[PDB]
DNA sequence: TTTTTTTTTTATAAAAATTT
DNA sequence: ATTTTAATATTAAATTTTTAATAAAAAAAAA
DNA sequence: AATATTAAAAT
């Protein structure tokens, strides 16, 4: 959530980000963090100014997009691993407040627009009034079980874990939309992961050490370069963008210097900067350990989904069945190996004007 | 940079076997000759194709060109040449437009063809030079037979080579599958026969779907060459007419 | 257990060719004395009835009356993975459910064994008489079939007429009428395109478009069509699989 | 009427290239020959059929019957028809019914074919003979050839008609074809050679698409002749077994 | 036997709907 | 002067099934 | 948790 990262290393360093298709990921196992999927499923899949539910009143539309969008993985090639979201830590508390602050204030306008009377406003606030509960994150965890994508429980924000899942080599990218899972240490993050019907949607593909080469920096220097530029752990100093960012972060190789030379007057630093405190969570955060977790993609129990589908949230049997069936196509397809373990990637650009 | 081929047919017929697999590659257009070493949108599998200067008729070419080519729009632009077609390649200094001149046989169709070009970058892989231990040279006729055969009832070969000769097997849901071959050095044929050279009997398992992506090349070769060994890709080589060689690699499963 | 091996790869081939676009599983009744297959048509209007003789084939050897039954659009796809000059050995085993499909090449240079599910079917295995008919012609069979895929572009109805001077084929549809006024031929010269009709009595009723359009699906079979109608009867289209048996189609009009 | 026809694959290969371009086609059937001229079925060409009354070895039209008949349908019943079928035409006066009398070359099957006709506007638009400078007589094999493998990359034909050579240029996002044609003299059996006629240097753009249903004409003729002139719609006339004429207008 | 020549069948890219 | 930046607003989808249209073959029709 | 933008800064 760093603001102006990704334009940042779109304006500065465009080397790094590598536009891919999702049919070039064959083969990869890559960790996607689930919380960021379930806000974009209970957002984007919407019916009449309602979430798309079941005739018992419970919320259905995060198994729907996740269901869908993980067979989508299944026949491009890649292998999910979805890193759900834990606690937390500390230094999120005014994030979080200010989330909760922005919901409220949408409520009270989503009662505004219905003492008004309009639809679409309505459905606006209520898409922005979304919150994951422990029951939506339990059942999700409970589809993905059933479909054999194996679900890991980060103990801190799941951008974190999949940071440390990539930095072991355990995935070959972190597959968030999120700013910070590059700051809190992906060698590879890739965004934008539609898995689509002809979308044909280019995976901004975020490679950590381009842009450690170009830039001229370390992890550490990066770090201070993102609690600079605005985190959700710690504020920013104010008058301070992105490209003077760069500039401090290029000429002073700290953030420490920039605390010890600057005009109070003009760059006012705030006095309950909590810097050090984020810069060491963006360095060793709470992660899971990446070497005892079970990274396996089994055979996907139809029988206990179709029950699950079609007694808890009566999903029509056909949709589901078809994309079971093709989902054992491509668990015959998962087995296929890719030609960059066999022959090392020599001629990187082969640039055509 | 002019590059005149007199027999047009072989380009066409290099388009339309890349023409499937990938969608757009760069040519690595050097003095030495045209080459292509692009790998599949899924990256999987890849195209060592190779046409060296010794092969066309009066080679040029300056600088070190590259340029990356629309192959759907090429094999399209390609498709206009007849059976019996003068192609003359011609680019200019910059990667703006690649003229395809179809000098006619009997020079009454003079058909030329400036073609847009793209802006792209393609991953090149680093394919050492090493002996493969399992050499197969088949017919190519019964290379796409089998390919195309051998995928309507399964989603994979199991090349499995010994002593008596290659053996296709394919395994489905529809029903099990077996093609074999044998090697004859007693008739010493020279396209219809297969040859096989073996130093351990390897058992590797290949997509199938990507074999016959590549079988698009088989009129560019009768011979074509299966080189594998144990837990290497297999390279798939169709030498084309006395210029060079369109090699397809493959990773197994 | 079961040996089927059958010299001609084409024309068993052209049977399970002809009989994918009518019925999807058919329980194949082989014993001692020959293959036959008897089942109804997939919409249950039609009936099949397939007899290939063991005389026919190359080497044949059955013990046990085994009505298994595949899947025909599987066999078919299977059949595809033949050669044209194949050799088809149909083999199986009693406790296995797998009816094997080794294809022997033209050369000795490849096998081809395929084994395959067998989806079984028990259908009901009813015994058709094989009475007489007021009309039986002899009509070339690519003729027969330019007469059905010709008259399916007007109707949904055939009334083919028993006329004196030759048979009539009618079709009343939208776009108007469509009667071929097919003329009666004895000819000497024309040895298996001559129309030979033995007709008792004159009938004239009207008959299905659609089910013969899947009838001459069998028409590499045979150069002749033995039709055969009376009164209130169901069709037979026969065709004579070179000298091992008929495949006679039944129409319900 | 009565028309028996024994090259009925002539009237076959109308039929089928008539077929995917226009839709309603009246046969204004008079005792001089079958003609017809009616436009496209979006207005945008014309095809002008003639095929005079001597070219049939069986001629009778005491009335002049013009008649309206749906393409496809007589398409589809012209593609029954065999190859070297004796195709006939047969109407009646007072029954709206156009039979279409067959026969196998052997005469062993006959095969008898009403048509439903159906009443719509008579089309009588008439065209005078335009000076048409440049006229190109190319074979058909190269013509479709040419728009066949134009439309590959775009949707207009520039054609440049000059002194020596025809040009036909078409660019669209695919890139840019430019196929010229030498006037060819010398290597020809005096139906594969290009001949232009020397007027002026005649060079306007003419849309693809329709110019694919213009040669869907192919096989009725291996001579094309391109008359056009700086403003008139081209002629693409189809030489009809030299006993008649298919020609085809396309407006720039 | 070799090569065209088409309907068919095909995965296809746009676009409607709603998938619950 | 620019361009820098913190404000202010906004969205986040994926089918199956139809719509006209596609281009690669199925599968003959004819050199 | 993302993108755009424009008055308002921002020297």
């Amino acid at each position: 959530g760093i603001q102006g990262l990704a334009k940042l290393i779109a304006d500065v360093a465009p080397s790094a980000i590598r536009e891919n298709d999702i049919k070039s990921y064959f083969g990869r196992k890559v960790a996607i963090d689930a919380s960021m999927s379930i806000y974009q499923f209970l957002i984007a899949v919407r019916q009449g100014g309602d979430v798309l539910q079941n005739e018992e009143g419970e919320t259905t539309s995060h198994l729907m997009g996740m269901f869908y969008r993980t067979i989508r993985m299944m026949e491009n090639g890649i292998k999910p691993v979805y890193v759900f979201d834990g606690k937390p830590p500390q230094l999120k508390s005014g994030e979080l407040a200010k989330r909760s602050e922005r919901r409220a204030e949408a409520e009270k306008q989503l009662q505004q627009a219905q003492a008004a009377g309009a639809e679409q406003e309505v459905e606006k606030f209520t898409k922005r009034l979304v919150k994951v509960t422990k029951q939506h994150n339990d059942e999700c965890k409970h589809l993905l079980s059933l479909m054999g994508i194996p679900y890991l429980d980060a103990p801190s924000e799941a951008e974190a874990s999949c940071a440390a899942l990539v930095k072991a080599g355990k995935v070959y990218a972190a597959a968030t939309e999120d700013m910070d899972c590059l700051t809190f240490g992906s060698p590879v993050l890739m965004r934008h992961l539609t898995a689509s019907e002809a979308k044909k949607l280019p995976i901004q593909e975020f490679h950590l050490s381009r842009i450690l080469q170009e830039l001229g920096l370390n992890q550490e220097q990066f770090v201070d370069l993102c609690i600079l530029l605005g985190s959700d752990y710690c504020e920013s100093i104010r008058g301070i963008g992105p490209k003077r960012a760069v500039d401090l972060i290029q000429k002073h190789k700290s953030i420490e210097e920039i605390v010890r030379r600057l005009d109070p007057n003009k760059y006012p630093v705030p006095e309950n900067w909590l810097h050090k405190e984020a810069h060491q969570l963006f360095l060793e955060p709470e992660v899971l350990d990446p070497e005892s977790v079970e990274l396996k993609w089994s055979e996907p129990n139809e029988e206990e989904l179709i029950k699950f589908m079609c007694g808890e949230k009566q999903f029509s049997e056909e949709r589901i069945r078809s994309g079971v069936k093709r989902l054992s196509k491509s668990r015959q397809g998962s087995t296929q190996g890719r030609l960059d373990d066999f022959f090392k990637v020599t001629g990187s650009l082969s640039s055509a004007k | 940079f002019e590059a005149r081929l007199v027999q047009g047919s072989i380009l066409k017929k290099v388009l339309e076997a890349l023409k499937d697999l990938i969608n757009e590659a760069c040519w690595d257009i050097s003095s030495s000759g045209v080459n292509l070493q692009s790998m599949d949108s899924s990256h999987v599998s890849l195209v060592q194709l190779t046409l060296r200067s010794e092969g066309f008729d009066t080679y040029r070419c300056d600088r070190n060109l590259a340029m990356g080519v629309n192959l759907t729009s090429m094999s399209k632009i390609l498709k206009c040449a007849g059976n019996e077609d003068i192609i003359t390649l011609r680019a200019e200094d910059n990667a703006d437009t690649l003229a395809l001149v179809f000098e006619a046989p009997n020079q009454e169709k003079v058909s030329d063809y400036e073609m847009k070009l793209m802006d792209l970058d393609v991953e090149q892989l680093g394919i050492p030079e090493q002996e493969y231990s399992c050499v197969v040279k088949m017919p190519s006729g019964e290379f796409a037979r089998i390919c195309r055969d051998l995928s309507h009832i399964g989603d994979a070969v199991v090349i499995s080579c010994a002593k008596d000769g290659v053996k296709f097997s394919a395994s489905g849901e529809l029903g099990n599958g077996n093609i074999k071959l044998s090697q004859t050095s007693n008739v010493d044929k020279e396209e219809e026969a297969v040859t096989i050279e073996m130093n351990e009997p390897v058992q590797l398992t290949f997509a199938l779907r990507y074999l016959n992506f590549f079988t698009k090349a088989t009129p560019l070769s009768s011979t074509v060459t299966l080189s594998m060994s144990a837990d290497v890709p297999l390279v798939v080589e169709y030498k084309i007419a006395d210029m060079g060689h369109l090699k397809y690699y493959l990773a197994p499963k």
